[PDB]
């Protein structure tokens, strides 16, 4: 089979099939807004079996930073765990988390070891943090490799390149909350609706000065 | 120090003395002692600062990390359980702490937890220094019959009395009450001197 | 041969062949009614000699949680120890178990590892949690992967397909204790009735405010 | 702290009174310090309150375990034997706990662990501060030929004696019988005080 | 060459080779009567220089329980011994032994380790364990991949199948112990006796409320 | 030693004495107790050497490697918080040190940590064996609406006095004021020369 | 697959293959001018969503050396962390970091490490260390088998050749800060500018006796 | 034991006495004290003679080895802070030992390192038994405008002065000058006794 | 690919593949002088943007041995290191380094290790090591396989078959230091001047008495 040690070509042969699971996930996204960022995922429900809200994507990790996760699903479960001990870690020694950045670059660093070492495939799962710090509002995006950029807008799993074209024209910095999820909306619709079906996604949003709101069923319906 | 939990009806409130001493020699004239540690449950510290304090960071950070995952707030009864086991376990290298955290989660509750790990919830309770003060006056004017308003009135009595007592004692009363209908708040500065003006404790 | 790596098409070979695994197994059901959940097995029975009864595969894990498993029987054995266990564990630190959510995920991660790491398979077995917490009646599924799912009615087996489509069709979401295991049996019945015999499943149901109750031999028989 | 279990026919009936202290100064004036820790067994506590609490969630715990993976309850000789080798094992770091266990497996039993872990049972035993007083009275008016409600009067008086002539024991007695036919069953307050009164040691 | 990881097809080739080896063993059988259960074995002795008696094939673990083994006899040795330390570890934990189910369990555990982690084969044995415990006489058989199964009558070996269809038909649950072994001696016989020879089989039984009884040369040529 | 921090407005000042004792025979006359430890924070020192400089060295990194990995400073109740946690963990080989860290960050602070790793912040704070007399010219003269030229008078008067009376603190006082405006800036030698003999604290 | 095990010709293939893999990322280069050194960088920017600023590829090890660092992202974050830190020891050990040499060496030993040891592919990233230390300024490389070469002028990544052969002209080793920046641009324009595009790098110098000053997007254009 | 180290100008110098004693009961007429430690510094010893030398083979060592890694002397407040640092963290099993080390990297430094790792430069420091006796004539006699000359006849005035009045310190005087312009160079026996002669302490 | 075991032929592949690795380096050599040893090493200097003297590959060990070193530069590092940080244990231990031949036996052993187990590929460098200890002047080699032999004169790298020949024919063991560094610099120009060129080689010696004196760049130039 394979294994992460360096091809041919210079190119990490794992950590590419790694991104090619993160693909086949469902779509999720995020942009900062005037004041606040905002987390918006599909909901891969098709069964009505499923328990609806229960499942949640978009997670919180500590009162003021959530995370929506794309790829496969149990990997994402643990790395998230991952991240909620972390944070937690600094809360103990530090007093606070004063830096998202920091929060997400640990867990990265994480992931980054299962890339290295052998005996262990890569985490394939990718993720977007966002919440605000001391600094500011903050949205953050984590690769299979433990890549991690800053955003203003990013996406991730199927409708990665969909939406990622979609807020690339369309994006305007300061929007206020409103408008904003609506922007949201319209970029999730217009990838996602190819099978001409998006049901009610789960929208999530923070604003300075307060904690993390995620959003009820109802509301949604309203920017739907 | 000398820290208060009164429980009664649909509420629990939660006051302490404000002053620290480190040497005897009073080197704090405002500490901290009462702390919210969930947003349903508080815990106040008369024992040791520096232990004491790490429980509390402790007790922040494990609370939070069990309301994301189950995405449900603690209960007291499970709080102060987690709280015994923790502290039973390293008891050789024991914290020389004296906790009582109380909080509303079904029902109130106030559990006194010792520094060796035992935990007994009692309708009220006191602990450190100016202990025995505050059990002389709750134990002849308490009664499960009170409202907030008599409930916050008894404790600034009790706590006047420990500060007149005990010389460890002392400083700026600071009383939160903890209900389910408005959630965990503490009484600003302002509302707790009028309080002392009032029931006539004040020179 | 091969190993959890991933493969160049984003899948996790190994693991994929866990689910085939599972797949070959007996089948077992469940699903909530008002104010309860039921688990509801096939006996793999056919032989005189075994000891019916003995065997039971609904295997409580707590007075509250039962766990009905599937595929590798060994496995599943282990696994289950490992979730009573974790169980007792939770009893011991917090004094009591307060969300069967938590119980199944620290479980599900155990999987998770096994399917992160080489020097070891994956494990290759499913299984669904049911109980009440203080949340209410619960009914969760667990892959080799690790995956968690939360359900109304789930199963798992050889019959996962054919009673996932009866259930899909027929599911009424509160209905009482009785009509509920009759839902159960005759789902059961138009998939495990292709050998056409299905002998006496195993049945167990909890009701909130109580503990789990395993039905007799002689009960079955009158829904059956 | 005194806890009774008197072992009579096909039951075994437990009492304590309730009371912890913690200080000398009497701080909880209702602890806990008699526990169901099976379907069929009930285990007091006569030590120290933090230790003690830990040796009960274990053994809830450990019991609740051992049922479902054998799908039958503990015997008796078992958790007792069990136990002791848990304190036996940590012993220089030693919990200072005197406990006793009893219930009914096939027949009833009354075991007294110390806290060493050394474990003999006996037809009846106390444990704790005023354990000197129940044996006293025990002595003279122990027959194991009494009926449960002789049983609990016996009990009844034996514990009101303790905590005439011992001031660390005191506090609403409670008490629980266990036998085969009617499970675990602890006797609600109200039928307790009824028990007093007519027993003429109400005061 | 192979390891244990899972095929194409669902199955871990190693268990279904280890399996294989069981098969090339002596045949070993028991079943339970009316107050007790028996152990009863084929000797494989052919050689005269072989010290006959000695080389005991039912060995006991406790007083109280027995177990008979067939596969790669010296993987047996080891494992029969681990079952004795595990059944004495009990006995120093909780006083007694009060089920025979548990011991089965424990020592099924180990085989399953070895079938579930790579740098190990699993362990290429099969055994019966038979005894009284508290709950009463209990008859189980042990796989190579943990698997465990409570018998009323069971075989392990080349007779394996032989045994299993002669047991199939002719068993009756509650039968006196003289009446038992014969039934025994006659499933062993028809089965064995294709090399038209069968010579003296080892057997033990024990009853409720005492120990095993391991019988005598002379003894078992009568039932013979 | 005695060391003493001052908050007030938008600045705080610390001081120190310099003089390191060492035998009861002073052997320094010149040590050093009050160290930069951040751009915008500084710490003092009053316990015994070894284990102070350690601490010192610890926190410069510590905070340096913060500053670098968030491009931002540490927080004062930040450093605060994380001097008491390392403090805490080893406490039962413990730092016998009393550490006094004041900087600003957004308003001004001077916390405390004992040699046990608690922290409380005060509006003024004094550490080491002159500790009471500072206080006592403190608690008179403090006014919180001082300017730092009132301020750096206030602890020049105040430290003059602590030599006064305490034959363990003694030689030329250092200060250094950390403002936001300016950064931390250390008044040169010169500068607190000319303020003594203003003050008429000079002989 | 390959693996750091000398091959026939006397080379250490996955260490080749690694140095592909910095040769595919982005362009950075640095020189020593009259009294300091200055490193700039290449920015990797192209979308509009991405961070500008934020995304710092020079990184501060400490207030007087940074890096800029080419490469994978992910592996050059991490051995960033790690020479963070063991500047740090040498702050708590020594009293000061008396010589960037030893700094840059250490890090050099843990890529030499996992470029012997197998079980765990080499880092690929290249990064150079610039900084003024007790003996001066200093500009030091560094590669993926941990090679060490100290410079005047280097360069890394994609025009790493193109940037190298306009240096190897060009540069003049006592130059005042300014024409030296100039320089550097002229330098990394030739290159870069086959795109027929350039934006603004991210440039910082240090001067002898103060520390590092990392510029503002402002300045850079004036030099631009 | 007695050492001392005197700064001036632009050398500094370092004398000791050379006897060890090791019961009271002097042992060794001529022990060693005073080690050169690198090309420009060397480093006195009085404290026990075991852990002492330990300290010295370590420090040869390490000091040599940083300047070969780095191609650079290591500088005084960095040899320091080092051997704080190594006192430091084993100073629960501790070394008894008082170091005094002074060179010449930039400016001239005598650091003063405790048993417990603090290091304070000072001017002029001795350390050992016959510490507070050179530390009087030192603190009479010497200026900071000394020349070599000067300075070596200070030094030898100071350490008779020593030897005189402390039964421990004896033997014939040693003493080392380190200047940056000859390096470290250790006079010989033959040029001291002239010294001695003629500041008439000779008997 | 290949692992040190043993050939069919009874040969250490990687340990030949190894020794190719040392020819590709730069060549260096020494010989001992009437009373001292000398090190005189080619310099791999070809940009002027490297630092000339500043990349010292004649490195010193300890006051009184120095080691030049020829193969892959970064093992030759680490390996140097591993090298002084045992000549300071000896010192710490017995209060001198008392015998060269001990101190370069060590750092043999330490190549003979990863040369004997898997794992780890071998070190892949060469080095002379040359001093004067209580013994006198000594000349030592180390060779990939953790070989040592004992030389009055010896080479290492490219120039190692050419420059061995040279030395062969006009070596004359009692010389003095003058004549000797010459006899060097013509063997070392015979061999390297096939590119028609030498430039400045790096040149030290010790001799009896005294400590290693590492020349200066003008005082080369005159025995060029």
């Amino acid at each position: 089979r394979a294994i992460t040690v360096f091809s041919p070509d210079g190119r990490l042969f794992q950590v590419e099939y790694a991104r090619e699971a993160v693909k086949k996930g469902s779509t999720a996204l995020g942009m900062k807004f005037a004041n606040g960022v905002l987390l918006i995922s599909d909901k891969k429900v098709r069964s009505r079996l499923i328990e609806q809200n229960s499942i949640e994507k978009i997670q919180l990790i500590d009162d003021y930073v959530a995370a929506v996760t794309s790829g496969l699903v149990a990997d994402a479960r643990v790395l998230v765990d991952f991240a909620r001990i972390s944070a937690q870690q600094e809360k103990v020694t530090y007093g606070s988390l004063v830096n998202i950045e920091n929060l997400v670059k640990r867990v990265a660093d994480q992931m980054q070891q299962y890339t290295q070492y052998g005996g262990v495939r890569p985490y394939g799962v990718s993720l977007i943090f966002a919440g605000i710090d001391q600094i500011g509002p903050r949205l953050f995006d984590c690769d299979p490799a433990g890549t991690i950029n800053e955003y203003k807008a990013t996406a991730i799993g199927s409708g990665k390149d969909a939406v990622v074209s979609f807020l690339e024209r369309e994006y305007k910095e300061n929007l206020p909350e409103k408008e904003a999820v609506t922007l949201g909306i319209k970029a999730l619709k217009s990838s996602l609706e190819e099978g001409e079906e998006l049901k009610a996604p789960e929208i999530a949003s923070i604003t300075v000065g307060n904690k993390y709101r995620i959003y009820d069923q109802e509301e949604v319906k309203k920017f739907l | 120090t000398t820290t208060v939990g009164i429980t009664l009806k649909d509420a629990v409130i939660m006051a302490t003395e404000r002053r620290v001493t480190m040497e005897n020699f009073i080197m704090h004239k405002n500490g901290k002692k009462l702390f919210q540690i969930d947003t349903y449950t508080g815990m106040t510290i008369a024992g040791l600062v520096g232990d004491a304090q790490v429980l509390v960071r402790y007790m922040k950070a494990e609370l939070e990390l069990y309301r994301l995952q189950r995405r449900v707030n603690m209960p007291i009864e499970a709080v102060a359980t987690l709280l015994s086991n923790m502290l039973n376990q390293v008891k050789y290298m024991p914290y020389m702490v004296q906790l009582l955290v109380g909080g509303i989660d079904t029902a109130p509750h106030v559990f006194s937890i010792d520094a060796a790990g035992g935990s007994v919830e009692d309708i009220y309770a006191s602990t450190g220094s100016g202990s025995p003060f505050v059990y002389g006056v709750l134990e002849s004017q308490y009664s499960e019959k009170m409202t907030v308003d008599e409930g916050v009135d008894l404790v600034i009595r009790a706590i006047s009395a420990a500060k007149q007592r005990d010389s460890a004692s002392g400083g700026m009363i600071d009383v939160a009450v903890i209900t389910r209908k408005d959630g965990y708040v503490q009484l600003p500065t302002d509302q707790i001197e009028s309080r002392i003006r009032k029931l006539g404790l004040i020179l």
